[PDB]
C-alpha cells in the first residue's frame, strides 16, 4: 500500500520503548504518503531508518524530536500540506535532539526535496550537533500565502560546518555533500509565477502542481495542490452524478470518483465510509446514517425519519471530552451493541474520584458490556480488576474498527494487567491501527492467539513484551484445548477454540454429540450437537432421532399422537 | 451457556474469597463447564469459612 496514516503521541515518551522502532518500522515500511503526521522521537544512536526512504507527502506535520541518531532518511520528502500544525504553529518541528549531558545527535536536515509547505512554519531548537538549517531560504518552500508563517530558528552548535558544497547556486544547503543544495522554485520565477522549475517562462509550472515540476502539463507536477486524479492534478474530483438535459434528471458519471486524502478514487479503501458529498471518511456527517451493504460495504445515508438513538463512546458527542469508563457514564451502554467511538479503562476508572465523588467503578457493573459487539474507534485498557482472570466481559466483542486510534496508532492496548487470559473469543476483525500487549506479568494465550487473522491491511501488527513466559504457561497447563483447530485459542478449556476440532455444544467444544449414548440424546448439524425432543425414547447402539421436533424420534417415551410424541391420548 | 457465565460472576463476586482463589474456580470452571454446579458450592463452603469473625 502507498498510503499509510501517521500518528499521533507528539513529545509524549513511547509507551513500549522496546518496540517503538520495531513499530514505526510496520507503519511507514513503503509508505509514500503519510495520513496525517509523521513523528519521529527517541530514536537510538544506531538506529536503521531506512523503512522512512519512501515518503514523498505528509499531509499533517512533521516532527523529529529527542533523538539520537545522526541522520533522518527523509531526501524524498517533498511536500507537507500542513491539515494539522504542532502546537498549532509549526509544519516542521525538530526539537532536541542531542546527547542529554562520536557525539550523538543530528547533523543535518537532508531534506533535499522540500520544496512545499502549504501550511504552519518551522521550529527549530536545540540541536547541538546540527548544521546548515540558518542556511537554507524558507520563503521559498513556504506557499504563497505562507510567506508569514512564523519560523523560529536557534543556531547554537558544539561544532564547526564544513561550508556548502561550491557547487550550491546560493551557499545554501541541506549538508555537506553536493547532492544537498536547496533547489529554489518559487522565487527564482519569471513573471508573478507560483512554481517553476527554471529562469524561463516556459519553465514554469501548471496552476494545479505544488511542489515543482518536470514540464508545463499538470501531468508534469511533482505534487498535487489539490488532488491526484490519476497522474493529472485538478482542483476537483469528477463529480459522481451528472445531470442530463435532454432527459432532466441525474443518471451517475461512469467518470465519478471519490476524495480521498488529496486524491481521487474510485472507490473508499477498506476501513472508510462513503458520503452522499462524494469523499471517504471516517465518520458519517449530521442527520447521516451508518449503512452496511448486502456485500460489506459501508455508506453514510440520509434519514427517512430523524435518525433512531445510537451509542456514543468516548471521544464522541457528548462523550467528546471524556478520558475513561467510569461510574458516571457506565449505564450509557446499557445494552448497546454498537458503541459509536472508544472505550478506556484507567486507574481512575476502578480507583473512583472523590474531588467529583464519583464512585469507584464496581466489577459487576462491567456486566452493561456483555452485549456489544462493534467499536468503531479503539479499546484500551490499563487498569482492570484483579478478581476478574479475563476479558470475558467482552466475550461478545467482534470488530474494533479501529476508525480512532490511541495515540493515533493503537486500536488494540493492554497494560499491566494482572489478568491470566484474554477470552476475547468473538473477536474476528480489527480494522485498521496496531496491537499493544506488554507489562502483562500473568498473561498467558498472546501466541495461541491468530493475530495474523484479525488484522486487515499489511502496516498492521501486534508489539507485546514482558507479559508472562510462554514455556512458563505451557508447566502450568495454559495452551489450546486438544480439540481446536489448528492451536488457536484465546484461553484455557473448551470453550475458548477460534474454530472447534469435533463439534459443539452450545460454545463448548466437544469430541462427540450424544447420538449414541449419553444422558440427553443428541442430533447432529452443522457440525452443532442439538438435543433430541424430551418425548423421544433413548436407543442402544442404533440412532435416537433425526431433528428437534416429537415427529423425529425413533421410539416414543409416552404417547403416539401421529406423527409425534406426547404425553397425551 | 448462560449457565457458565452466571457461575462466573458468582464465584468473582464472593465477598470473602481473595482473587486467588477466584482464580483457581474459575479457571477450573473453564477447564470443564459441567463441574460449575460442584466448584460453585465448593467456593461458597470456603467464603463462609472464611467469613470475617
Ligand atoms: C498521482 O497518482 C499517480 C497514479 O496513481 C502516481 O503515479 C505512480 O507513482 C508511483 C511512485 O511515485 C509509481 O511507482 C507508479 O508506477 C505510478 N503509477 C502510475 C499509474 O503511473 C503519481 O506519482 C501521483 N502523484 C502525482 C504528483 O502525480
Ligand atoms: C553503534 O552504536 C553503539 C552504541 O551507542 C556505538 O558504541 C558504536 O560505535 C556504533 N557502531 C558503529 C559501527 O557505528
Ligand atoms: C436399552 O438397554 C438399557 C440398559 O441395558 C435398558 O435400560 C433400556 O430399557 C433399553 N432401551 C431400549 C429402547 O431397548
Amino acid at each position: 500500500t502507498q498510503v499509510c496514516t501517521g500518528t499521533d503521541m507528539k513529545l509524549r515518551l513511547p509507551a513500549s520503548p522496546e518496540t517503538h522502532l520495531d513499530m514505526l518500522r510496520h507503519l511507514y515500511q513503503g509508505c509514500q504518503v503519510v495520513q496525517g503526521n509523521l513523528e519521529l522521537t527517541y530514536l537510538p544512536t544506531n538506529a536503521s531508518l531506512s523503512f522512512l526512504q519512501d515518503i514523498q507527502e505528509v499531509q499533517g506535520y512533521v516532527l523529529i524530536a529527542h533523538n539520537q541518531v545522526r541522520q533522518v532518511p527523509l531526501q524524498r520528502l517533498r511536500i507537507v500540506r500542513g491539515t494539522q500544525l504542532f502546537e498549532d504553529n509549526y509544519a516542521l518541528a525538530v526539537l532536541d535532539n542531542g546527547d542529554p549531558l562520536s557525539p550523538g545527535g543530528l547533523r543535518e536536515l537532508q531534506l533535499r526535496s522540500l520544496t512545499e509547505i502549504l501550511k504552519g512554519g518551522v521550529l527549530i531548537q536545540r540541536n547541538p550537533q546540527l548544521c546548515y538549517q540558518d542556511t537554507i531560504l524558507w520563503k521559498d518552500i513556504f506557499h504563497k500565502n505562507n510567506q508569514l508563517a512564523l519560523t523560529l530558528i536557534d543556531t547554537n552548535r558544539s561544532r564547526a560546518c564544513h561550508p556548502c558544497s561550491p557547487m550550491c547556486k546560493g551557499s545554501r544547503c541541506w549538508g555537506e555533500s553536493s547532492e544537498d543544495c536547496q533547489s529554489l522554485t518559487r522565487t527564482v520565477c519569471a513573471g508573478g509565477c507560483a512554481r517553476c522549475k527554471g529562469p524561463l517562462p516556459t519553465d514554469c509550472c501548471h496552476e494545479q502542481c505544488a511542489a515543482g515540476c518536470t514540464g508545463p502539463k499538470h501531468s508534469d507536477c511533482l505534487a498535487c495542490l489539490h488532488f491526484n486524479h490519476s497522474g493529472i492534478c485538478e482542483l476537483h474530483c469528477p463529480a459522481l452524478v451528472t445531470y442530463n438535459t435532454d432527459t432532466f434528471e441525474s443518471m451517475p458519471n461512469p467518470e465519478g470518483r471519490y476524495t480521498f486524502g488529496a486524491s481521487c478514487v474510485t472507490a473508499c479503501p477498506y476501513n472508510y465510509l462513503s458520503t452522499d458529498v462524494g469523499s471517504c471518511t471516517l465518520v458519517c456527517p449530521l442527520h447521516n446514517q451508518e449503512v452496511t451493504a448486502e456485500d460489506g460495504t459501508q455508506r453514510c445515508e440520509k434519514c427517512s425519519k430523524p435518525c433512531a438513538r445510537v451509542c456514543y463512546g468516548l471521544g464522541m458527542e457528548h462523550l467528546r471530552e471524556v478520558r475513561a469508563v467510569t461510574s458516571a457514564n457506565i449505564q450509557e451502554f446499557a445494552g448497546c451493541k454498537k458503541i459509536f467511538g472508544s472505550l478506556a479503562f484507567l486507574p481512575e476508572s476502578f480507583d473512583g474520584d472523590p474531588a467529583s465523588n464519583t464512585a469507584p467503578l464496581q466489577p459487576e457493573q462491567l456486566q452493561v458490556f456483555e452485549t456489544l459487539e462493534e467499536i468503531t474507534g479503539y479499546l484500551y485498557i490499563s487498569a482492570w480488576p484483579d478478581s476478574l482472570p479475563d476479558l470475558s466481559v467482552f466475550q461478545n466483542l467482534q470488530v474494533i474498527r479501529g476508525r480512532i486510534l490511541h495515540n493515533g496508532a493503537y486500536s488494540l492496548t493492554l497494560q499491566g494487567l494482572g489478568i491470566s487470559w484474554l477470552g476475547l473469543r468473538s473477536l474476528r476483525e480489527l480494522g485498521s491501527g496496531l496491537a499493544l500487549i506488554h507489562h502483562n506479568t500473568h498473561l498467558c494465550f498472546v501466541h495461541t492467539v491468530p493475530w495474523d487473522q484479525l488484522f486487515r491491511n499489511p502496516h498492521q501488527a501486534l508489539l507485546h513484551t514482558a507479559n508472562r513466559p510462554e514455556d512458563e504457561c505451557v508447566g502450568e497447563g495454559l495452551a489450546c484445548h486438544q480439540l481446536c483447530a489448528r492451536g488457536h485459542c484465546w484461553g484455557p478449556g473448551p470453550t475458548q477454540c477460534v474454530n472447534c476440532s469435533q463439534f459443539l455444544r452450545g460454545q463448548e467444544c466437544v469430541e462427540e454429540c450424544r447420538v449414541l449414548q449419553g444422558l440427553p440424546r443428541e442430533y447432529v448439524n452443522a457440525r452443532h450437537c442439538l438435543p433430541c425432543h424430551p418425548e423421544c425414547q433413548p436407543q442402544n447402539g442404533s440412532v435416537t432421532c433425526f431433528g428437534p421436533e416429537a415427529d423425529q424420534c425413533v421410539a416414543c417415551a409416552h404417547y403416539k399422537d401421529p406423527p409425534f410424541c406426547v404425553a397425551r391420548c | 451457556n448462560k449457565e457458565m457465565r452466571n457461575a462466573y460472576w458468582e464465584i468473582a463476586l464472593l465477598p470473602n474469597l481473595n482473587n486467588q482463589q477466584k482464580r483457581a474456580f474459575i479457571r477450573s470452571l473453564y477447564d470443564d463447564p459441567s463441574q460449575s454446579a460442584n466448584l460453585l458450592a465448593e467456593a461458597k463452603k470456603l467464603n463462609d469459612a472464611q467469613a470475617p469473625k
